[PDB]
């Protein structure tokens, strides 16, 4: 039997992204545009 | 092995570091102001 | 015996309890089942048995609150899957039950000034029938057979969960007006901020002139303890930094 | 008599009027189920499936009041599948509830 996991994602505002490859099975990453999450205390940051 | 039925998940003498596995992960788009990861997956082939 | 190094927290949720997507401090995740005897092992957001800084116990909980550290009583510890089923025996992030079939799996208790705390997921099982039959409770003859099962025991063998550093947490109850100018109102912890109408100032109570309360952010870190490397947090600068300790309960054939 | 309360519920005994706390209110279908804000003459609760519902407290000197008639439901099955609560991503869709207002 197998498990997954997905280690916490990342966020930087007013900066775009880049993700790295990196060896080990079955490896994806990808990469949203537009995103504006709002977390528990208020909203997260302002560049919207 | 394709998805879903018995010998998803191989290796050979059964100590580490050589898997094989493809079960079909895609990325899809998290919701409208929320934080999480969404996460998609055809269910396991050994407790099936 | 490690567990001076992180803290219980708070994260989203499935439902409430009243059917809406409260923020609580109890949320439940992986509620892996492996053992043949049927009990089940689930993971728990918030941490029991520890009472507040430093020193050993077995009555009084430990669940976070805003900022700050709160207690509770262990005596009135609930689970429902779809009737009672009782507890068995617990430490750490981890609780452990014996429960009856159904849909749902819920974990609540009672926190500080008299209210209630729930979360619903989903999952489903049955009995695994070992043997050639279908019992519930073992009766007084007849045949032993092999079974594998959890031990209570402290000392383990080697298997572990990552561990992370917090990330920073913005707030608006420290903002307010003067008439005019703005002031950030610190109540004794570092808060590093920015408007653009920003920098390191620790435990002073600064007052920066004109503008309006539209355009100043805020951010408090929690730079001393640690926290638990979950999906539902942001993660911390882009490096991979991160740590370790284990996990109880390991596995034993009776 | 004649003050609003969040706490003392009003019943009634031979010809007079009794008191008693609203913190031992309880209801069963065929296991627990909670209740989600009350008052008036009317409670509303979420309770899963069975064929009974039941209302009880505790009257002035430690005596129980009980009831119980009968009564069928299920879940409704509002998209298509069947659940028991929501979990955190998938679509959103129309339903109708209750308010909590006066």
């Amino acid at each position: 039997d197998y498990k997954t996991k997905v280690p916490s994602p990342y966020v930087k505002c007013c900066g775009t992204a880049e993700c790295r490859t990196q060896d080990k099975p079955e490896y994806k990453c990808a990469v949203f545009t537009g995103v504006y999450p709002f977390m528990w205390g208020g909203a997260y940051c302002f560049c919207d | 092995g394709q998805p879903g039925r018995f010998g998803d998940i191989q290796s050979r003498t059964l100590d580490s570091k050589d898997l094989y596995a493809n079960t079909g992960l895609k990325l899809a788009r998290p919701a409208a102001g929320n934080i999480h990861v969404p996460y998609t997956q055809t269910p396991s082939g050994f407790k099936t | 015996n490690a567990y001076k190094l992180t803290r219980p927290y708070v994260a989203y949720c499935a439902d409430c309890g009243m059917g809406h997507s409260c923020h609580s401090p109890a949320m439940i995740e992986n509620v892996q089942a492996d053992a043949t005897d049927g009990t089940l092992k689930i993971q728990f957001a918030s941490q029991i048995g520890l009472t507040k800084t430093d020193t050993h116990d077995h009555t009084k909980i430990r669940y976070a609150e805003g900022h700050d550290i709160a207690e509770a009583a262990r005596s009135t510890l609930k689970v429902h899957s779809s009737s009672e089923c009782a507890v068995t025996g617990t430490m750490g992030h981890f609780i452990l039950a014996k429960c009856p079939p159904g849909e749902v799996i819920s974990v609540s208790f009672v926190d500080s000034k008299n209210e209630q705390r729930t979360c619903r997921i989903a999952y489903h099982h049955e009995q695994r029938l070992i043997g050639r039959e279908r019992f519930t409770v073992r009766p007084h003859h007849g045949i032993e057979l092999p079974c594998t099962t959890y031990q209570l025991t402290t000392a383990e063998t080697s298997e572990e969960i990552d561990m992370h550093m917090p990330p920073d947490i913005p707030d608006r109850t420290i903002l307010s007006q003067q008439s005019g100018n703005v002031k950030i109102t610190v109540n004794g912890r570092t808060v590093k901020y920015s408007c653009s109408c920003p920098s390191g100032t620790t435990t002073t109570d600064k007052t920066i002139n004109s503008c309006t309360v539209d355009k100043c952010q805020a951010y408090v870190t929690s730079h001393t303890k640690w926290q638990f490397n979950s999906p539902f947090v942001p993660r911390a600068e882009q490096a991979e930094r991160k740590g370790k300790v284990h996990i109880p309960f390991p596995l034993i054939n009776t």
